[PDB]
C-alpha cells in the first residue's frame, strides 16, 4: 500500500489494546445450549451481568448425566494450538524458501539473455 | 456376628483399582506447559511464537 489511510487502518488491525479474556462455564440445566444462541450471564459474586454468545462447546451424551463445558470469547492457551501455529509458520517458510530458490535461480537465468544483448551491442558499436 | 463377617468380606471382595481418566490429564498438563510458555516468552520480550 502506498497511501496514509490503509496504512493507518492496518496499524489500528495490527494491535490489541484490551486484555484478552476467555470464559469457561460448567452448565447443567435442562435446556438445551445451541452453537448460535447467545445467552445472558448473570454471576454476582463474579461481577458478571451480560450477553455472552457461545464459541466453544463439550457436551455430553444425553444420557451420560455429565455437565456441559461451555466458552465464551476465544479460548484458554494450550500448548497444542502452539504447536500448530509453530508448524504452519514453518510450513509457510519452507514453501517461501522454495519459490524464492526458484526465483534466484531465474534472476540468474535472466542475466545471461541481457549479457548476451549487452555483447550484441557491444560488436554491433565496434 | 456372622453376617458381620460376610458382610466385610464381600466389601473385601471390591477390586482395589481405580481408573483415572488420561485426557484431562493431559488436557490439564497442556494448559500447564501453555503457561509456562507464555511466561518464558514475556521474558524473552516477544522472540516467540507471539
Amino acid at each position: 500500500i502506498t497511501n496514509n489511510d490503509d496504512l493507518l487502518i492496518f496499524a489500528k488491525k495490527q494491535i490489541l489494546d484490551v486484555p484478552e479474556t476467555a470464559l469457561t462455564i460448567a452448565y447443567k440445566g435442562k435446556e438445551p445450549v445451541s452453537e448460535r444462541d447467545v445467552w445472558y450471564f448473570i454471576h454476582e459474586p463474579m461481577g458478571f451481568e451480560t450477553e455472552v454468545k457461545v464459541t466453544k462447546i463439550k457436551s455430553s451424551h444425553p444420557w451420560s448425566k455429565k455437565f456441559q463445558e461451555i466458552g465464551f470469547s476465544n479460548s484458554r492457551r494450550d500448548m497444542v494450538r502452539i504447536q500448530t501455529q509453530i508448524a504452519n509458520q514453518v510450513k509457510k517458510a519452507s514453501v517461501d524458501t522454495n519459490k524464492i530458490n526458484s526465483f534466484s535461480s531465474i534472476a540468474m537465468n535472466a542475466y545471461d539473455s541481457r549479457i548476451l544483448t549487452e555483447v550484441v551491442g557491444v560488436v554491433d558499436g565496434d | 456376628l456372622a453376617r458381620v463377617e460376610n458382610l466385610l468380606e464381600r466389601l473385601l471382595q471390591k477390586n482395589p483399582v481405580i481408573k483415572m481418566d488420561d485426557k484431562v490429564v493431559a488436557e490439564v498438563v497442556s494448559r500447564n506447559q501453555a503457561n509456562s510458555f507464555d511466561q518464558y516468552n514475556y521474558t524473552m520480550g516477544g522472540a516467540a511464537y507471539s
